[PDB]
């Protein structure tokens, strides 16, 4: 994930701390985390999407 | 404002070439892309017509 080729915005990753801590939580969410996420086997409408 | 892309090797010094424009754009990085050191590659590109 090196730079000179990764690209990203904003806001990506927090930081949160109380006393000098400077834990990290993690925002990416997954490839199965968005709506409408379909499989192999597919048939949305009159088209059956195979593989 | 530099729009000469021609690193003395283009064809466009010719007299079937006819009209077009030297325009460039980016590349990547990497053992793959042609390189060994994570850096933004300069790759131009011409395009013209011809009969
Ligand atoms: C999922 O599909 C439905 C129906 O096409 C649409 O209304 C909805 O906005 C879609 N969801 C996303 C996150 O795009």
């Amino acid at each position: 994930i090196k730079k000179d080729g990764c690209i990203w915005n904003a806001d990506l990753v927090g930081i949160e701390l109380r006393v000098d801590d400077a834990v990290c939580y993690s925002k990416i969410t997954s490839v199965e985390a968005v709506a409408n996420y379909s499989a192999i086997p597919t048939t949305i409408g009159g088209l059956r999407f195979e593989r | 404002s530099t729009s000469n892309s021609f690193s003395d090797d283009w064809a466009g010094k010719m007299d079937r070439a006819g009209l077009g424009f030297s325009g460039c754009s980016d590349g990547c990085g990497g053992a793959a892309c042609g390189c060994f050191n994570a850096a933004p590659s300069c790759i131009f590109w011409r395009k013209w017509v011809e009969n």
